RNA sequence: AGGACCGAACCGACUAAUGUUGAAAAAUUAGCGGAUGACUUGUGGCUGGGGGUGAAAGGCCAAUCAAACCGGGAGAUAGCU
RNA sequence: GCUCGCCGGAAGACCAAGGGUUCCUGUCCAACGUUAAUCGGGGCAGGGUGAGUCGACCCCUAAGGCGAGGCCGAAAGGCGUAGUCGAUGGGAAACAGGUUAAUAUUCCUGUACUUGGUGUUACUGCGAAGGGGGGACGGAGAAGGCUAUGUUGGCCGGGCGACGGUUGUCCCGGUUUAAGCGUGUAGGCUGGUUUUCCAGGCAAAUCCGGAAAAUCAAGGCUGAGGCGUGAUGACGAGGCACUACGGUGCUGAAGCAACAAAUGCCCUGCUUCCAGGAAAAGCCUCUAAGCAUCAGGUAACAUCAAAUCGUACCCCAAACCGACACAGGUGGUCAGGUAGAGAAUACCAAGGCGCUUGAGAGAACUCGGGUGAAGGAACUAGGCAAAAUGGUGCCGUAACUUCGGGAGAAGGCACGCUGAUAUGUAGGUGAGGUCCCUCGCGGAUGGAGCUGAAAUCAGUCGAAGAUACCAGCUGGCUGCAACUGUUUAUUAAAAACACAGCACUGUGCAAACACGAAAGUGGACGUAUACGGUGUGACGCCUGCCCGGUGCCGGAAGGUUAAUU
């Protein structure tokens, strides 16, 4: 049975990651909700 | 050219390949040669745009000279290659310069033929005039509607327009799907009908022949949910509507022409 | 080239193990711990001026730090870097 | 030669039993179908919610689908319990 | 430690992905481990990953992404040019042995190689962002030449048997060696060479393309494998001293040939087919500006540089994805023996395991199997399940048919072993020798040796010879769908969907149409033998009648009729 996660670190990076977050402007309110909530990882960034 | 394949096994009983031998069968020339990456039928913003379009053999895009503005020098036909792009059949020509271009091949042009453009170019199959020094009646294709615009009109296989007329500036034509169209007597058109008329003699006997052309299922919308198409679906096969698109517009019989910018080139609409 | 104030630096402390002992024996390999940032080149001229010792090659891993524990809390070690350098005939300590 | 034939890998999933607080939130076992093709597969890419994609089942879109999920309007409104 | 059993196209061995110290050592057993635990992927501490040549980074681009300006859009944004990123693809170079508890193409030993940089000398037309070539490419198929590899012999070392026999025609083991460099062979492609001359390759070009002569055709390119060297070495069965009893040192024989043989190599080949099969750089070459002492270039030579990051360990799994040490899922690489067509299957090798609760008993009942008197579908919704068929050769095979089929129809006979034919044949492989020879990776002949079906005849054993595993049940009539395909991931694989074919209809290109406040994009670098939509659904015979209604197409007189006035 295959599950639906299939980890990839390049596919995680390019999608969730800081770089993806701050390539938008609705990413970068992810990161300014994170930052105002105080999450120590903002990003899956490695 | 047709040929039956015998039926030894059920998805060859049926296809009948439209087979020529004096087509090159060694690689297409390399200089003028690009690529022709797939799309699957979507637009740069990845929505399918055209349905039924996808897969399909890998296509190198053979560039053609429509034009033909190369006046004054003759060429050859050295080979009458192959041209996974469109219906015809190209035709690798050599001028007395040594430069090589592909053009398409008309009805009985082999190799060896030669072949020339320009005003001074005489009235021969393969050769390219302005329609107005192209005698009234003369079969051509090709067909530019602009003056240095490039051929864009019987390009097909076997296709061709008759010169109806001449009115000064402009030139009637009658065209493969029936219409008279005016256009100036300034553009170009190659003497002659498009090659490999035998076309539309090949059938392709199976499902996936269609699919190595690039052609995905084609889904009825009568098969589908009220959601999925406008013709949706009932208990059993129901219809009781009126053919529409799977967009809601009239498919049997309704217009869609609305340029009336145009208009007035057309003379008479195919009937 | 290579400032003496950078040379200084670039080697924090000798590696004592087992198999440095080893490789110092057999090989004339002293095992060096070294600066995150300490290139080869760097980690060779400062042997050669801060030993007095003509060296051959220097081979740079860099060994990652073990995730311990606190017996309550999760810490984690930071990396270091040995460097193998092989000394040509040079004696040291 | 062949959407040819038999048949492992491989890809599926017709039947039976088992299991149904499972070994498993879809499997196991014995059989079964395709197996040079409209095949299958690795990596990356692309299409986003009345939207997509669909050889079309309202299928699928992260164990979620006749309108995903998350947060918000929000303490919606419940002559009902 | 000895038996035993299990896997062996795996349950072995390498990786990539992912994980992240799980690696190895010492130590502890509270918890974690479905039981105990002294043990552990657990706790704790310490140690372990070494590279110019492997990978990344790097150079180069694909799909695609972002995108100066730009175009467009209430805003936020969208698209896209010049560009610039983006591998799953292209681009320089290392192999054999040895070694640690834990890394090794990385350390060591031996022998190599690559690309830059600087310098010397000789010599010289050098020079892009341009031009050309090249890189550079499909499916299937059919060979032949080969190697990995196996087998056999020979050779070398050892052996002489717990129970009848076994100094031999006996038994066991070994019999291995690379990159590189040198040669240039089976095979593949190609005429060659010089000269003159021009609408082309934006300009230019000695390059490419073309055109024309001249003369020669044997030169070029490419290419497995082999042989030579590397290699006086390494490794090596196995011995001998000492033993932290694990070892440790040290020494070390043969190291050949024959045959068989890949799915690997020659092969990016070759033949054929239609569905017509990336790009870019490295690379080779050509010129455009200066300058012609320079600088650049070229060849040899000397010296210098090749950084950084990864490297443990798991990786079909107790380490990844599944909450679990979960009977699931997970791409690539290697591919031994016997039997076999085989990567099936059976049994083994190398290697790895016995699945982290056991001990008894031997009730019903459940599960998974074996057998069954007589009967033989009577069972049941239904032969569900089970049983049966099952291999090869050969003989033989109906209706119907689209002439392919049906068909493996149906049905039936032979099959082990042994001997002879023929102390092993036909076939294949081929040494020596002999001659030729432009004296070689050469040719002719010839056959040693090696391997080796099938068949026939005769005999012989069993109840049975395709003896296990493995391995169609068959026939008859009819519905639906032509067919291979597709689908409700997880109760529906079907008559549903698709399908080739057919038809109607739209659409003249700035096409219809589709996604887009738009720009724009697909359609399509297509052009009516085209594309879109719709219906039907191979093929054969065909497809009647009705336009009153609704829709569509056409026509507009006239009636009606908005904004406006
Ligand atoms: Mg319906
Ligand atoms: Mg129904
Ligand atoms: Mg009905
Ligand atoms: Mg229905
Ligand atoms: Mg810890
Ligand atoms: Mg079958
Ligand atoms: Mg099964
Ligand atoms: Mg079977
Ligand atoms: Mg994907
Ligand atoms: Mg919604
Ligand atoms: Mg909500
Ligand atoms: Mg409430
Ligand atoms: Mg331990
Ligand atoms: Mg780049
Ligand atoms: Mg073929
Ligand atoms: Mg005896
Ligand atoms: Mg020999
Ligand atoms: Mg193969
Ligand atoms: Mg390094
Ligand atoms: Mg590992
Ligand atoms: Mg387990
Ligand atoms: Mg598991
Ligand atoms: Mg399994
Ligand atoms: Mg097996
Ligand atoms: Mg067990
Ligand atoms: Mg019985
Ligand atoms: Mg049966
Ligand atoms: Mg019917
Ligand atoms: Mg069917
Ligand atoms: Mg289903
Ligand atoms: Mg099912
Ligand atoms: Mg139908
Ligand atoms: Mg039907
Ligand atoms: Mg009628």
């Amino acid at each position: 049975m295959k599950r639906t996660f299939q980890p990839s670190v390049l596919k995680r990076n390019r999608s969730h990651g800081f770089r993806a977050r701050m390539a938008t402007k609705n990413g970068r309110q992810v990161l300014a909700r994170r930052r105002a909530k105080g999450r120590a990882r903002l990003t899956v960034s490695k | 050219a047709v040929v039956k394949c015998k039926p030894t096994s059920p998805g060859r009983r049926h296809v009948v390949k439209v087979v020529n031998p004096e087509l090159h069968k060694g690689k297409p020339f390399a200089p003028l040669l690009e690529k022709n990456s797939k799309s699957g039928g979507r637009n740069n913003n990845g929505r399918i745009t055209t349905r039924h379009i996808g897969g399909g053999h890998k296509q190198a895009y053979r560039i053609v000279d429509f034009k033909r503005n190369k006046d004054g020098i003759p060429a050859v036909v050295e080979r009458l290659e192959y041209d996974p792009n469109r219906s015809a059949n190209i035709a690798l020509v050599l001028y007395k310069d040594g430069e090589r271009r592909y053009i398409l091949a008309p009805k009985g042009l082999k190799a060896g033929d030669q072949i020339q453009s320009g005003v001074d170019a005489a009235i021969k199959p393969g050769n390219t005039l302005p329609m107005r020094n192209i005698p009234v009646g003369s079969t051509v294709h090709n067909v530019e509607m602009k003056p240095g615009k490039g051929g864009q009109l019987a390009r097909s296989a076997g296709t061709y327009v008759q010169i109806v007329a001449r009115d000064g500036a402009y030139v009637t034509l009658r065209l493969r799907s029936g219409e008279m169209r005016k256009v100036e007597a300034d553009c170009r058109a190659t003497l002659g009908e498009v090659g490999n008329a035998e076309h539309m003699l090949r059938v392709l006997g199976k499902a996936g022949a269609a699919r190595w052309r690039g052609v995905r299922p084609t889904v009825r919308g009568t098969a589908m949910n009220p959601v999925d198409h406008p013709h949706g679906g009932g208990e059993g096969r129901n219809f009781g509507k009126h053919p529409v698109t799977p967009w809601g517009v009239q498919t049997k019989g309704k217009k869609t022409r609305s340029n009336k910018r145009t208009d007035k080139f057309i003379v008479r609409r195919r009937s | 080239m290579i400032r003496e104030e950078r040379l200084l630096k670039v080697l924090r402390a000798p590696h004592v193990s087992e198999k440095a002992s080893t490789a110092m024996e057999k090989s004339n390999t002293i095992v060096l711990k070294v600066a995150k940032d300490a290139t080869k080149a760097e980690i060779k001229a400062a042997v050669q001026k801060l030993f007095e010792v003509e060296v051959e090659v220097v081979n740079t891993l860099v060994v990652k730090g073990k995730v311990k524990r606190h017996g309550q809390r999760i810490g984690r070690r930071s990396d270091w870097k040995k460097a193998y350098v092989t000394l040509k005939e040079g004696q040291n300590l």
